[PDB]
Parts: structure tokens; C-alpha cells; sequence
RNA sequence: UCGGAGAAAAUCCUCCGAAUGAUUAUAACCUAGACUUACAAGUCAAAGUAAAAAUAUCUUUGACCCAGAUAUUUUGAUCAACGGACCAAGUUACCCUAGGGAUUCCUAUUUAAGAGUUCAUAUCGACAAUUAGGGACCUCGUUGGAUCAGGACAUCCCAAUGGUGUAGAAGCUAUUAAUGGUUCGUUUGCAACGAUUAAAGUCCUACGUGAUCUGAGUUCAGACCGGAGCAAUCCAGGUCGGUUUCUAUCUAUUUACGAUUUCUCCCAGUACGAAAGGACAAGAGAAAUAGAGCCACCUUACAAAUAAGCGCUCUCAACUUAAUUUAUGAAUAAAAUCUAAAUAAAAUAUAUACGUACACCCUCUAACCUAGAGAAGGUUA
RNA sequence: CUCUUAUCUUUAAUCAGUGAAAUUGACCUUUCAGUGAAGAGGCUGAAAUAUAAUAAUAAGACGAGAAGACCCUAUGGAGCUUA
RNA sequence: AACGAGCUUGGUGAUAGCUGGUUACCCAAAAAAUGAAUUUAAGUUCAAUUUUAAACUUGCUAAAAAAACAAAAUCAAAAAGUAAGUUUAGAUUAUAGCCAAAAGAGGGCUCUUCUGGAACGGAAAAAACCUUUAAUAGUGAAUAAUUAACAACUUAACCAUUGUAGGCCUAAAAGCAGCCACCAAUAAAGAAAGCGUUCAAGCUCAACAUAAAAUCAAAAUUCCAUAAUUUA
RNA sequence: AUUAAACCUUGUACCUUUUGCAUAAUGAACUAACUAGAAAACUUCUAACUAAAAGAAUUACAGCUAGAAACCCCGAAACCAAAC
């Protein structure tokens, strides 16, 4: 199976915009050092809320009116 | 036995594939580059110096064209003319050309074209190299010079009386 | 068909991405009252806000963190230059 | 085996040339990535389907900003064949309260704070 | 069943052992935390207490039930099919049901030591080359014929050629060509044989082809021998005998051609050759078979006016092309060179340019017909 | 049998009366090469092609019917023999 | 009117780990065909997975040094990107895979390990290759993969004499059977390079002279889209 | 889709199985009617009353009581008893 001109190109220019994603993670804004604690409060507030919506089920409020508004279903002009 | 490659590593083959530079302009198209320096072989720097001596050594210089006669037959001429003390002498014609250009005789340059025999002496008996001119007769003579005194054939016949 | 050229002229690929074209409203009233927002473009302009509050966020947690790191390394540098006490010699001390 | 694979430093140290080609600083380093996913995950090693999931990029063409920290960059080097990183790029400066509502991210990858759809006169 | 060792976490992968004993300073009870593990089973152990005044040292397995032995404590499996039914073998071709299946030497190129008197390649040809094609142990793994054939060329004969260790004639080898042809018997599990032939090709087409036919086997119900088994029975051991039917729904198909080979004669007993022997090409006549027809004769019938063969007659042209061989002639200075140079020719089998045949335009009560299943078609003073 | 032929009857066929069977997913039911399970009317690519009967042939529709053949399985049977 | 053992009724709705079948809509989630035992391998139970509900808290990716090895997984401080995880209660089904690509081991199969796949697009038809985040209505748009690809270049004119048929079993071998060394003349030529050889004479190559050029190249039914070398 | 029934374009019947694969292999001439999931040990949901609940015998260290919520069809060769 001969290689179509139309492939070999497709797959070049793929090849250079993963060359040039190389070119793009190499110039760390910040060290390894410095990003230590950086975002520590951010992740413990976001667990907080995981762990609050799972530890909240519970069964919800039963209301009389909804019991009693079936007696609405023989409502009628008198 | 080959096996066959998976369709994507084909691919990457075909794009991976040697390409060479292209010059714009061929080099044979282009000037040929200029000759280094010649080296000069130990035959024309020896045969050199063979054309100074028998030019020096022999007063009389008559040209004759080679007749490619079989060597046992030439034999005979040498050992004939040897009898009469006049030697042969052949040179390759394009390193004589030098000399010829830039020498006491420049109007033989013309005689000394292709196949020849040089007639080499150190008297001059122009009369008796007819007759052994005339032993074989098919054999013709061209010119040359005789006595330091450059003439042709005809003139030849006419001082060797 | 003009993606790429679309691109050098700093617009986008597809027509209907960002632009007058898609962007601006299709209609308004004949006596002149502006039309009701388009439910795409709301939509669109509440993805576009999310993106930007995001920006700001991100670059406030890296700014703020280099300054943490920065006043920390203070601190090491003072920790290290500190003595205390008196150095006698000889046969006492 | 296909297993997961470990990159040479060298691919990731540029040379003076790509500064000129790429117009990037090797200082001042931008702070902000711009990536879109470009290709599927399908037929793709399971560990890139699980970066692909935690960096944001599960629908194709659309961008998401990250942060250009060694940690992150980390994760998008074992997906890099499958996006296009971009410098995120602030002409006018960063959004403000007031201009948070009328930004917008150019395809060149620059984020306008004043979007106007007016001609530029 | 389990343990040890290699491959290394696979194997019908390769080895060694165990269903142990020896050795004794005799080796308690109780109790944190762990290993291993589907379950079951199997491992290590601090602290505390108690005996003594160092542990046992070498290095494994069988549950539950149920039976034992005792003064509480103990013991019971080649249960080895080793998660173990308390205790049960053969045989079936007389069979049944439920299902699952299946139905190495060639040949072509490359190389070329040696064969060939001499001489690698007339004819062959070691060592090799070709992604070149084809065909545990002793036992044992559908195809003939008939009918009708379609196709391949890797050509057996017919045709055109190159080479020769080709004088002729016989041969050997190569190239091109698929044209039509390629027999009748004896023996009868095919393998040889007899007589011929121009030749008696090699193969593909689910044995090409059993809703076209038929033999043997697959292979059984009966029966015998020989062998095995206490027997019933058995044998990829002999033999004799032994019943598959189908009315066609669909596709497909059911109305012409322009010929092949052999023998005799002539050339000519010539050419060739010392003789022996012995031809080309050109030309003439005969047969055979195949195809297409026909009935004056002959022959067999209807003991009919017809149908048949065993009787009779007729059969042909090649525009254009392959191997190969000539002529002119450059690239290549020639009195070179057949030319994937421009050119002019000759030269297999093929075939359809080219001809034969067909064409007409449609009365039909009915009758008759060498036309016919019906219909159609032909004839009518 | 070489090597088949003729005649007569039965059948056949046309007309009149009566009137079954297996079978049947639906069919508006083609050829060649490819693909594919040895495999194609229905797929891919080329090609062919007014519509319907009547009478014939049996290459295909793994053509239609049987309690057929062969092998394997079941902690399915049964007959027979014993040690 | 089908006897290896009659027929009828009843036991009897015999039993069948086996074949076949098992009737409305919508939404959601989803294994894997792994390990173990079994007269077990056409079955079943447990683990493992999956799932529903509930409780409360860290999980997933990654993971330095550093150990354990020999001289890419196990382990998992800090972080970071992210939203899952553990435990309790209940529950079936499943426990034969298929193909592609890597690494091995038996020697193309047959096994074991690791990754991926199940188009409605493409590769001609095409479960498994490649492009593809679900599901929609629209006579809008930008794109992905995408069976096609563009035969061959030191050797061209002329000549060849002589010491010597040179030592040698060889009849004879003279460059050229044999074996031997391996120099002379000649402006120019091998004590000879291939030929030929009763043996030699004999055919040329190298000698001399004059003579022009300049490494490998991507069989069997009936052919089978049609075609095409240049417009940016 | 179309002005237009057919022409043009797209499109490898259904069920069942086979490995998730159908050009496999079963089953179906067609119509009408008939023709196959059934139980409350534990669990969950909804209520009564509550250190007690239940209309006698039972359970109980928040339980107990009541309700609702569940587990197919056809088919052998055979075996036995009594008649014919
Ligand atoms: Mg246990
Ligand atoms: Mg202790
Ligand atoms: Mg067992
Ligand atoms: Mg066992
Ligand atoms: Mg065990
Ligand atoms: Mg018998
Ligand atoms: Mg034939
Ligand atoms: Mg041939
Ligand atoms: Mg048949
Ligand atoms: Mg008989
Ligand atoms: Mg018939
Ligand atoms: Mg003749
Ligand atoms: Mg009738
Ligand atoms: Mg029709
Ligand atoms: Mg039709
Ligand atoms: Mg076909
Ligand atoms: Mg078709
Ligand atoms: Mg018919
Ligand atoms: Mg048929
Ligand atoms: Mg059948
Ligand atoms: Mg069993
Ligand atoms: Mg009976
Ligand atoms: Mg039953
Ligand atoms: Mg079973
Ligand atoms: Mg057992
Ligand atoms: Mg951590
Ligand atoms: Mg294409
Ligand atoms: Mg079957």
C-alpha cells in the first residue's frame, strides 16, 4: 500500500502542532518549589462541599396539604 | 519474509524518508573547475633532454614519414643505414612539439605530424640516403633540414647533386 | 473552505463562531424596540464571562503564590543569621 | 508491551532558533495555557482518557485555561499529541469586574476585554 | 493429591522426593497484633501466668458422619478418583431418547566445480542461491464407470522457428502457438499386458456432472471361518447375502454457417552420401472422422403412399499477427546494426474486417399439407 | 454391445367433466469478476435488460421429503453376559 | 400394519444440568467469558466484579528521594490537576469470547502477559484497522480520517619483433603439457595474459607509436470503472 | 423525494442462536382466536402505638404491629400397578 500524498501532508501538519506544543511546556511560569501551597485553600473549601451535599440526604417534609387537596379532584360549580 | 507493517507506521515511513539537497545548477553545466598543477613523469623530462642532445649532436635533421613496415624489415634499414653510419630516431610528436614551437627550427612543425622517422646523421651524405631511399621504394620522404638549412624533398634531389 | 485564511486574519475558522454576523441580533421591532436576547447569545455570553472570571482567578492563585514563596525565603534567610548567648574561651566557659 | 513512556528531557529544552520561529521569551514566561482537544480518545491508552477527563478536555474545539505550572504541564505532556497548547495572551490587560461580561477569546489567542461587533473605524 | 528445583509470573515443559522416620535436655497453659485464604484448612507471635534453671533438632497429607480405647483423655483410610458416594463390573453391529457436531521429490529461473576424447553451458551438471511455484509408545488417516462436457497451457499430435557433438534420415534441446483431435480390448483391485495410432498430453471444474443413470467403499440387522474373551460380544482381519424417494415453483438453458487428419503417387532412389541409406517445398488422387443434408439405388421395417443407416451427396475464403528470418539505415568516423530509432517485407494457431443464409409483410369459415404437441406456418384450377 | 432403427400400445399433447400431494419468511426472483466460512439472484465494481404465456431440459436455489449414516455429550435409558 | 419385548388406563402435570418458546411504552446503570472447589469442565456454590439504598471521609491521576531487587511495575512525604472513595444493608446475572498490535514460551498454530476496538464516515464490499464525547429539528457552516503512487551512463585505433625450441622425468613440449627461476637487447615489446596445441607453427591482450570520451536508481466461466502526462 | 405511479439516489428480510460476527444454522404459507413468573425467611417503602407492640399462646437492650413489594410454559426414551 503506496502512501497518498493527501495522508503524508495531513500527518505533518499534525506533527507541527505537536512541535510547537513542545515549544510551549517548556517555560514553567513556576518552579516545582514555588507552586507548593499555592492553591491548598481553594481544594480544601471544594471537599467541604462534596463532603456536605453526601453527608445531607435525608427524607423530605410530607405536607397536609397535599393529602387534602386530592378532595380538589370532585370540586364542581354549584 | 516480510510481514506486512501496520498502516500508520507506513505512514510515518513514508514521511520519515531521506531526502537530498538539490544543487541549482549542475557542476558539469557550470566552468570546469581550473587544472592544479601538472606533474611532469620521468619520459618527457628524460625524452626531453633526448630531443636536446640529438637536435645538439646531429647538424642534419630529415624528416620522414613512418611506412609501419614489418620490424623484421625495418631491422634491415637500421642495420643498412647502420652500415652507413646513419642512425634512425622516433619521438612521441606531441612532446617534440615544444620545442619545435620555441627552437631553432619552427617551420617543420608541419612535418612533424603523425607517424614518422627522423633521418639523424653527422655527415652529410644526402646523396646515399636516397639511395637507401631507393632500396625500398615505397617508402617516400617529406623534408627536413640538411646542414642546418631547412628544405623539401625536391630541393633535397636538387643539393644532393 | 476558508478556514485557514479566516485564521491569518485573526477571525474565526467557521463563520459562525465569533463575529457581527452570528453575534449581532437578527431582529428588532418595527416601531424600533430592541428584540428579546437571543437564547444562543445569552448562553454564549455566560460561557465567555465563566472563562474570564476563571482567568482572573488562576493568575491571582499563581501571583499570590510566587509571594507566599517569596516572603517565605525571608524568613529561611533570617532563621539561618541568628545567635545567642555569649562565646567565652580559654580554660572557662 | 504498551506501556506508558517516558519522554527525554531533551524534547522539552528549546532552542534559540524555536524563540525566533514561535516569538516566545524564554523570559517572562507566559503564565496561562489555552488548550483545545484536536483528536479522540478512542483508540487511545486508558491513562490518556483519564487525563483527557481531569484537565477539561472531553469536547473537542473548545478551550480551557491552565495554569503553566510544572504539575500541570506534567499531565499535558502525556496528552500532548491529542491538543493544541496555546499562549493565553491579555492585550488590554486582565478582566475587571466591570469588563468580565465583555470579553471575548480570539482565535489568535488573545482575550479583548471590549467586544464591541462594531467596524474597527 | 502435595513438597523441592529450572525455564522465570504459561506448558502434554524438565528433574527429586512424600504419604517420612531419626534425634532427643520432652517442648505447658493462656493471650495483643499479623500472614495466607472463595469457603474449609494452614502459618508466625510480644505480653502475662506456670513448670524447670536451651529451644525439641533435623525440613509432609484426609473433612463430616459414624464406629472404637479409657477414666476425662485419646485412636480410626493408597477414603491415592487424595473436598472424600457406607457398599455396584463388562457388553450392544438388536438398540432407544435428548442434544451437540461434522458431513520429500519434481517444475522455472541464478551460480558453475566437474561430465562431455579436446571444449562449463550441443546435451547434462555437485556444494549452494529463488519472499520462486507445486504435489508416552505397537498401529492407521471417499472414489470407479456411463452421459454431456466448460476451461487453463505447464503442448501429446497437427502448424511456424533457433541451436546442435544437425552430411542425409533418424534424434536431442529451446521458442511461439490452445487450433481441432487425442482409439479398442484383456486381466478387476486399478496394476501390468495385447493390438493399433499423426498422437493415445498434463490439469481445473465440491469423484466437473447420482432431483440424468450405475459399480465398490462408508457399513450396519443374517451367517460363517482365523484370532481375542469365563461369557455377552469383539476385530479401521477373511468371505456369502442384503430396499432412497422426488409430479420442476424460481433462475439458467432448448434453431445456420465459410473442415480436420492420415496414406499412396509425382518430384525421385533424385538432393545428400564412400557406401549403407535417404529427404524437402510445389503438384495429383484416395480414404477416415466431424459437421450439414438427402432417398435414384441398396438394406431394415410399417407384410401402407414413409421413416432410418448399414446407403448417397456436399464441405471454402483471411484484411489484419509471435517466436523467427531478411532489406534500407542513424545514434556509434563502418563496405556496421532486422529498428521497445525513423522505415520496407516475409513469416504459426487464431479470427469475421470479408462473404453465404435470412429479408417479403400478412387473406384465412373451412378443408388438406412432405408444417406441427398446442399455437404458428404452407397450399386452394 | 459395435450402433441404432422401424412399427403398434400405454403415457404424452389439444378438447370436455371432476379434481389431490410434499412444499411455501417476503420477492418487483439476471450474467461476469471481486469479497466471503470450498460458499452470492439480492453485498462491491463492471455488464445486460419491453411485457406475458405454452411445450421441453435438469446446472443452481448446500433444491423437497424418511424413524439414514458417522462422531461426541448426559452423574438420560434399555437388552444381554458375568468372575 | 415399526416388539431387545404387546396394548390400554392409572401412578402422571413422571423426570429432563438438554432443545424450543416466554405477550405494552419510557428513563437510567451494566458486567466478562477472571481465581477456587466439584463423577466437575453443556451445571452449580464461593470469591471477584456490577448494582440499589444508607452512613461519613478522603479518593483518582501523579508520586521525590529509598529502600526491597539485581548492582516497570510493587510501595507513596509534600504538592498540583481533579471528584470520587471507604463502610453497612439487599440482590441477581455471569463464570466458553472474537479480532488487531506489542512481549514472551512451547514449535503457522497453542498457550501467558500488556493495549485497543464493536460508524450511521473512510479503507471497494469490510464485527475487530483508521476518523468519531450522547440524543435532536433546520434547503446553514468550518472540518476529520480518506488506495493509491509518478528505464539506466578506463575503452575507443594499431601492432606485434628478437638472447631462447631458456633449466625439467617429458618422444616432444618452445610464454602458453610438466615443474624452474623469472634477467637481456631493442625508440617498443610479459621468460607470458587468454586462445591453439602429433609437439610446434599458431589467434589475440598487455609493449611502442599515433586515438576520443568520462555510484546506482525508489492457470483453469469472461479483461474488468471510465479515463488522463501541466491553468498557478 | 419529485410537477409526475415507475426511471434518479440511499438501502446485505425477521426471530433464535452462535465470540458482541451474518452471504452462517434453526423456526415462520397467510388470517382469526387461544397460548408461558406463582410463594414473604431477611431486606426496603408507608402507617398505628411505643419500653412496649399484637383482638390469648409471639417478639422486644426502639421495638412491635398492619399494609405494599417474589421466584414460567411445552417436549422424551423410560419405570411400576391393574385390566384387555
Ligand atoms: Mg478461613
Ligand atoms: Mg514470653
Ligand atoms: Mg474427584
Ligand atoms: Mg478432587
Ligand atoms: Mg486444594
Ligand atoms: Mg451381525
Ligand atoms: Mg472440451
Ligand atoms: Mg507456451
Ligand atoms: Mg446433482
Ligand atoms: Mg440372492
Ligand atoms: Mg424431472
Ligand atoms: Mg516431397
Ligand atoms: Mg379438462
Ligand atoms: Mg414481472
Ligand atoms: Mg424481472
Ligand atoms: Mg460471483
Ligand atoms: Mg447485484
Ligand atoms: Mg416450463
Ligand atoms: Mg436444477
Ligand atoms: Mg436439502
Ligand atoms: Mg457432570
Ligand atoms: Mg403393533
Ligand atoms: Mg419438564
Ligand atoms: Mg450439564
Ligand atoms: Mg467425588
Ligand atoms: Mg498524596
Ligand atoms: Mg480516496
Ligand atoms: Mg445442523
Amino acid at each position: 500500500r503506496t502512501v497518498s500524498f493527501q495522508a503524508k501532508e495531513s500527518m505533518i501538519r499534525r506533527l507541527e502542532v505537536e512541535a510547537e506544543n513542545h515549544y510551549w511546556l517548556s517555560m514553567p511560569y513556576m518552579t516545582a518549589e514555588q507552586e507548593c501551597g499555592h492553591a491548598a485553600e481553594r481544594r480544601a473549601q471544594a471537599f467541604e462541599a462534596i463532603k456536605a451535599a453526601a453527608t445531607s440526604k435525608f427524607p423530605k417534609h410530607r405536607y397536609i396539604a397535599d393529602q387534602l387537596d386530592h378532595l380538589n379532584i370532585s370540586k364542581k360549580w354549584s | 519474509h516480510w510481514r506486512v507493517m501496520h498502516f500508520q507506521r507506513q505512514k510515518l515511513m513514508a514521511i520519515t524518508e531521506y531526502i537530498p539537497p538539490k544543487p541549482a545548477i549542475n557542476p558539469r553545466c557550470l566552468p570546469p573547475p581550473p587544472k592544479p598543477p601538472k606533474e611532469e613523469s620521468g619520459l618527457v623530462r628524460l625524452l626531453r633532454q633526448d630531443i636536446v642532445a640529438v637536435f645538439r649532436d646531429n647538424r642534419m635533421i630529415a624528416v620522414c614519414q613512418n611506412v609501419a613496415l614489418s620490424a623484421e624489415d625495418k631491422l634491415l634499414l637500421r642495420h643498412q643505414l647502420r652500415k652507413h653510419k646513419i642512425f634512425i630516431k622516433v619521438f612521441p610528436s606531441q612532446v617534440l612539439k615544444p620545442f619545435l614551437e620555441n627552437s631553432k627550427y619552427r617551420n617543420l612543425l608541419p612535418l612533424f605530424v603523425g607517424h614518422n622517422l627522423l633521418l639523424v646523421s653527422e655527415e652529410p651524405k644526402v646523396k646515399e640516403m636516397v639511395r637507401v631511399l631507393k632500396s625500398v621504394p615505397f617508402l617516400p620522404l617529406l623534408g627536413g633540414c640538411v646542414d642546418d638549412t631547412i628544405l623539401s624533398r625536391q630541393g633535397l634531389v636538387d643539393y644532393a647533386k | 473552505a476558508g478556514g485557514q485564511w479566516r485564521l491569518q486574519q485573526g477571525l474565526a475558522a467557521n463563520p459562525s463562531g465569533y463575529g457581527p454576523l452570528t453575534e449581532l441580533p437578527d431582529w428588532s421591532f418595527a416601531d424600533g424596540r430592541p428584540a428579546p436576547p437571543m437564547k444562543g447569545q445569552l448562553r454564549r455570553k455566560a460561557q465567555r464571562e465563566k472563562l474570564a472570571r476563571r482567568v482572573v482567578l488562576l493568575t491571582q492563585e499563581m501571583d499570590a503564590g510566587i509571594q507566599a514563596w517569596k516572603l517565605r525565603q525571608q524568613k529561611l534567610q533570617e532563621e539561618r543569621k541568628k545567635e545567642h548567648d555569649l562565646k567565652p574561651k580559654g580554660t572557662l566557659l | 508491551k504498551f506501556t506508558k513512556s517516558r519522554i527525554p528531557d531533551k524534547v522539552f529544552q528549546p532552542k534559540p532558533e524555536d524563540h525566533e520561529k514561535y516569538g516566545g521569551d524564554p523570559q517572562n514566561p507566559h503564565k496561562l495555557h489555552i488548550v483545545t482537544r484536536i483528536r479522540s480518545t478512542k483508540r487511545r491508552p486508558y491513562w490518556e482518557k483519564d487525563t483527557i477527563k481531569m484537565l477539561g478536555l472531553q469536547k473537542a474545539h473548545s478551550p480551557q485555561i491552565h495554569k503553566n505550572i510544572p504539575s500541570v504541564n506534567a499531565k499535558l505532556k502525556v496528552v500532548k499529541h491529542l491538543i493544541r497548547i496555546q499562549p493565553l495572551k491579555l492585550p488590554q490587560g486582565l478582566p475587571t469586574e466591570e469588563t468580565m461580561s465583555s470579553t471575548c477569546l480570539k482565535s489568535t489567542g488573545e482575550l479583548v476585554v471590549q467586544w464591541h461587533l462594531k467596524p474597527v473605524e
